[PDB]
């Protein structure tokens, strides 16, 4: 989507992510009210929308969220959103169109989840004959595998490299020093994805509060993170042979986020993707155009994937260190990718201060498609 | 009522002649596009259609040997997504064991079991296998 | 929310609602085809946003609605929305949004639901942990209008008596016809004075609404396009101060919102569409918005001035009551049926001299302390001469 | 194992044998009074004062319930009852149905609201009609 006007993010919220006896509600409150903070806003009557992305608690996850901190009201449109795990995402999106268009000139977009104190109907093709997600990435694995001569231990090596990264974040879930062999070795669930390859369910929230370029100076914001672009498309049906070692909507998302904001793949400092499984990433170096065609391999094997590489692939951990609630990631990793370029992140801050980040988020996904949903970011450095 | 046992007459025929099943596949008339039993063509939203027999044979595109699956379903189990040369992609369970299958490996269409109805009877459907 | 440019209603798609044995995809799918073709939409890429309103049913509507129609794909951003009963509305106003704002020239609301092919607040949440029902909730608020105005169980019951008889020749309605204030006040008691025949149901069902610029309106050759004169959301205030239950602060300040925002006063509403849950529901509304003054709701009904000879013919379609309540439908198919009214298309059940004014009106959910999670109310005029 | 009792918070009961008592909160920076809260709807300040309520209220509006929440004995009555503090608690009040009217006084008493999941009452604040 073209932003009419520019928009920026002022302060950001972001709870621990793991397993909470808190629920969504509480969650939210605590990443919306950090972001407010963060923002200079000590008061509830100055955000002028909220969107809220979840994916299983409420059908009125925003209202329960502001309800504790008196901003539901008459000056308070809030409306929630789901497209799976896109849904937090899209709540930031939400509220950059709001301020783009001029409807708005300060919103909020919340993305939050509990699952820990709590997919598809049979009638779904592939889920009657006993389709699983970690089975359907692991074909993907399988055919790249096939076709680039990549081993389990390159799987693995994404794993390592992103707990790596969630060390020294304290908002991280599972982080620190894990070898190829632990990875390889733990509990087979669909050949090539062993447990350790695989995202896990977790609980946490984030919150992004965007501005227009005379609101961040309104509120005093020192930092300002301009939105270069923001892309959200549905995912293309067909029962037609498709390279599953490429991703439809993934390129179409990337390549129109690239066109829109005039930023290319090569110039993106850090990524937060959609990490649910290691082969998920590694084909999206591919897809994104970090890379050439067959060369994600390569580009893991050489180190162009973290700290020192061409572009730092999940700072945050991603998925594999955070774990998934489904309506936080999306906002997760828009509140991370702005740290970083705040240059915030204390010990697992991203070495030279990264300048472009970018943020991915999928989500569903019946048979026939790759993905129901997809939602990607261009966030830049808004001040010097 | 009682749950299903045979998925499904729209996907899968068996030939009253006793001859060898097949998959059926369905060409708009006004678009001529192939795809799956549908109550509306996807291209050009048409409602008319003309069967078209499918293929027996197929290549394993891909494949993953389930450890951990859908629940309920025994384990290990193998499924994959099996391309037609009408250039149709069919997701299927292979028969046989894990660490056997390959890609672009040649398959035949095979019946047997793909899970328990809710009868706790077997759903009789489509699989692929090994050519002998 | 101000229209920075006009939007009209092109085509619109609803489905009968009732008992389906087809699923929400299905029956937004219906919904989403017959309003395109109402649009005279021959190239669906025309169509730049959807945004479809689910309560229970997906994470991903509107991708599984779309899915059978060959729209999902790099020229349909999908965004689904949930506020509850909200959620229908919703996703038309979301729809309006990208039009009035010139971020699209044509874009589709759905709202879907099938609840009754599946098998389905937490204790947390103070009134619950208490035992609060929804209809004891909408109960008490019946108990205070009959000891502050003297109204009886009789008058209650009248609400599902009028919408039954509005309903009776709408093919599209689950229940309707003739029914006696004595079967209403003798079905079974729930929460007293609601009775079963004062409750709305559980039903499937699914509507759409496709908007577009006035250009849009002229490129797809649309004979009767339906402005949007205005469109309001919010959100409920939270206290636990003692309120005036015969009252509703959210809807109250939702109404007048959209009175100042669209130069339209509720004194010119021909037909409304309301949240018609439970009886009094109705009647306490009918002060809320401002149709009748604080206290006279109860003769505003009986004077026959919420039916076809008074001011505002309420529940034309026969509102929840008749329909039953499919969470993320209810809100999109009060806007498509008000459409067919200042059409003139709904021929048995047309309401008299053909309205020129239609509102529309969703609350949806809260929790302890709230009266409603969120109100959404669109203000719907002719647009052609 | 699952609560016994609703809520510490909300509800006093003192050991010394006293009558119990309702618990509320005002802000001591806006002075809003509220039920607990880690910080005020309001203003956002987490600086509090407990302010004890009156044990008598008036029933608002009440409802007598035939086909309740699912676990529930039925029939049962629920209401909400007005404090003199400018208050609205929602509670279950004791005795029969179609015996309340509303503006009728009443007075807080401890008694069973719910089974836990341990199937063990949970034991809460209620209302009942004043002797
Ligand atoms: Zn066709
Ligand atoms: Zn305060």
């Amino acid at each position: 989507m073209k932003l009419q006007r520019e928009v920026y993010i002022a302060g950001v919220g972001e709870t621990k992510f793991g397993k909470h006896t808190v629920d969504f509600d509480v969650l939210g409150r605590e990443a919306a009210l950090q972001a407010m903070n963060g923002s200079n806003i000590d008061r509830p009557d100055m955000i002028q929308s909220a969107y809220v992305g979840n994916g299983m608690n409420d059908m009125t996850t925003g209202q329960a969220v502001f309800r504790g901190l008196g901003m539901c009201g008459p000056n308070l449109p809030i409306i929630n959103v789901q497209s799976a795990c896109s849904a937090g995402a899209m709540a930031v999106f939400c509220a950059i169109k709001d301020v783009a268009t001029g409807v708005t000139d300060l919103s909020i977009g919340v993305g939050t989840e509990n699952h820990t104190m709590h997919s598809a109907a049979r009638s779904d093709i592939e889920t009657m004959h006993g389709a699983v997600m970690t089975g359907k990435y692991a074909m993907r694995a399988t055919r790249y595998m096939h076709e680039t001569g990549a081993t389990i231990e390159d799987l693995a090596m994404i794993t390592v490299k992103n707990r790596k990264h969630a060390t020294h974040n304290p908002y991280a879930w599972f982080k620190g020093a894990i070898t190829v062999e632990e990875v390889v070795n733990s509990r087979m669930v669909a050949y090539p994805m062993t447990l350790q390859q695989c995202c896990g369910i977790a609980d946490g929230a984030a919150a992004v509060v965007v501005g227009s370029k005379e609101m961040m100076k309104k509120l005093g914001i020192a930092k300002p993170v301009k939105v270069a672009g923001v892309v959200v498309e549905s995912g293309p049906y067909h029962n037609r042979p498709r390279d599953i070692t490429g991703d439809d909507i993934t390129e179409t998302t990337s390549e129109k986020l690239y066109e829109e904001s005039g930023i290319g793949p090569k110039e993106v400092n850090i990524l937060e993707l959609h990490d649910a499984f290691t082969i998920a990433e590694l084909l999206y170096y591919e897809c994104m155009g970090l890379c050439k065609k067959g060369d994600g391999l390569k580009f893991l094997r050489d180190g162009q994937s973290t700290y020192g590489g061409q572009c730092v692939v999940s700072p945050r951990g991603g998925l594999l260190s955070y774990g998934h609630p489904i309506g936080a990631s999306g906002a997760a990793q828009i509140a991370q990718n702005v740290k970083q370029l705040r240059g915030e992140c204390g010990g697992y801050q991203v070495g030279p201060t990264p300048k472009v980040a970018m943020s991915h988020v999928t989500g569903g996904g019946l048979s026939g498609t790759e993905h129901a949903a997809c939602t990607m970011h261009m966030l830049v450095k808004g001040w010097g | 009522e009682p749950d299903i046992t045979f998925f499904h007459p729209d996907i899968l025929e068996v030939p009253k002649d006793g001859g060898l099943p097949y998959l059926k596949g369905y060409r708009c008339k006004k678009c001529g596009q192939l795809d799956f039993k549908t109550e509306m063509c996807t291209n050009c939203w048409s409602e008319e259609f003309e069967m078209v027999p499918l293929s027996r044979r197929g290549k394993v595109y891909s494949f993953s040997d389930i450890y951990i699956g859908q629940q309920g379903l025994a384990t290990p189990y193998i499924f994959a997504y099996v391309d037609l040369p009408e250039n149709l992609r069919v997701f299927a369970q292979l028969e046989g064991e894990v660490d056997t299958y390959r890609c672009d490996e040649e398959v035949e269409l095979t019946l047997g079991p793909i899970r328990m109805n809710n009868d706790n009877l077997p759903i009789i459907s489509y699989k692929f296998k090994k050519i002998a």
